[PDB]
């Protein structure tokens, strides 16, 4: 049962890795439209400001 | 100019609700298949665990 | 040792199964590749909406002519 | 009968997080109130800025996917973190075998 | 005689009693006084936009942050290979002690 | 010899646990 | 979702009884 | 964790027969 | 018997 | 029967973050220089003002 | 049994430090004596000279 608690600590350490990646993934998703599209949509807008 | 884009809208939007519904229908089909799997694998983990 | 070694280990485990991770990650990557194919199908949808928009412009400029 | 007196993990019962912040919509009471001025009849020949960012939005769903791509790579980071933790428990098990044969 | 009351070694102290009432919302002050007869035609056009190269630096920082989130999953794959080689090392140490 | 058949099965499970660790940390270590 | 709470004591009392036969 | 281990049960029977 | 208990479990997908 | 205070950080203490109103004072920065930035050779020497006592004893 | 708590809480306070834009903070830099530490250094010479 220390062999089985070691699989259950693999699951609770895989939770800790799933959260490590997914708190980065939520932060990459809540940013990437503010970065890459965050320059292309700024030229897209400056050519509307240039149109008037 | 009004009809082509108000029809692109009317056709696309009656598709987007169905396209979200069909991504959610793939999720629903996965939920039934994951049940049929879960009630056998996690349902032999059952004699440690159980199903639905 | 024989009293200890069922308590650890058991015959010595991997605790993690295997491949089971990569199969769920392949699953969620196929669900993400379906989302990428939908994203590129909105670039296909824009391309046909541009076929429409340019047909609407050209027939407008033919009736304005 | 000698016994160690029971203490407890009461630092979990002391869970103050006193956070509250600005839950108010429209800072300063703001909305787009009607302006309507003197009826100036200027002709304006209307040299358009076209706006290819009429919701370039596929790009901002893609800013959320430039970050779902980070979420999946970081879920794999945590799953491979917890996979190295499982192989450390496999080290502890063979370090116990190494104390038997010693 | 031991110097130990039961459980005294760990009380996990979730006492972190922080209050951040701080107003992160600043009023982005709009004005629109009543726009008179602009029959003065002298409004030249300019349409100068957008750079915003900081947004493409942020898109490159999202690629770099993902590439760190990947180089961390790869260093932790190679760290699980290092702990498989510690599994093999304690297996090899117990086989030396056997011999 | 019959105990060694079971020990060599555990040694193949260790050689397989290597490939599972190799596969799972590779799911965590990730593209452009 | 697979599974919960308990698989140990049925697996453990068996692998203990195998180890206890030796 | 949904792997209440079969390879442990096959590892027991081998190490038990070796013993 | 120790030298046989030294060894492996996995579980499966 | 001796046991005593084996607890670290009396009162739960550590250097918790203070951060205040953003006061922009200029400060012309008349230094106290600190020749005791770990005068430490002196406290290894406080242990040797006592290793000298250990050898004599 | 000497259960006695030799550790006293050296009580720190730091209430939130307002706008100190009042300039009237005179400098003083008065230190360190501490001649009791040179008396203790002389008691370490004397204790060694007793140990000799």
């Amino acid at each position: 049962v220390e062999l089985q608690e070691l699989n259950d600590r693999f699951a609770n350490y895989i939770d800790k890795v799933r959260f490590l990646e997914q708190q980065n993934k939520i932060l990459l998703a809540e940013l990437e439209q503010l970065k890459g599209q965050g320059k292309s949509r700024l030229g897209d807008l400056y050519e509307e400001e240039m149109r008037e | 100019r009004l009809q082509d884009e108000i029809q692109n809208m009317k056709e696309e939007m009656a598709r987007h609700l169905r396209e979200y519904q069909d991504l959610l229908n793939v999720k629903m089909a996965l939920d039934i298949e994951i049940a049929t799997y879960r009630k056998l694998l996690e349902g032999e983990e059952s004699r440690i665990s159980l199903p639905l | 040792a024989q009293i200890q070694e069922q308590h650890v280990q058991i015959d010595v485990d991997v605790s993690k199964p295997d491949l089971t991770a990569a199969l769920r990650d392949v699953r969620q990557q196929y669900e993400s590749v379906a989302a990428k194919n939908l994203q590129e199908a909105e670039e296909w949808y824009k391309s046909k909406f541009a076929d429409l928009s340019e047909a609407a412009n050209r027939n407008n400029d033919a009736l304005r002519q | 009968v000698t016994t160690s007196t029971r203490t407890y993990s009461l630092g979990s019962a002391l869970r103050p997080s006193t956070s509250r912040s600005l839950y108010a919509s429209s800072p300063g009471g703001v909305y787009a109130t009607r302006s309507s001025a003197v009826r100036l009849r200027s002709s304006v020949p209307g040299v358009r800025l076209l706006q290819d960012s009429v919701d370039f939005s596929l790009a901002d769903a893609i800013n959320t996917e430039f970050k779902n791509t980070r979420t999946n790579e970081k879920v794999e980071l945590q799953e491979l973190n917890d996979r190295f933790a499982n192989y450390i428990d496999k080290v502890r098990f063979l370090e116990q075998q190494n104390k038997i044969l010693l």
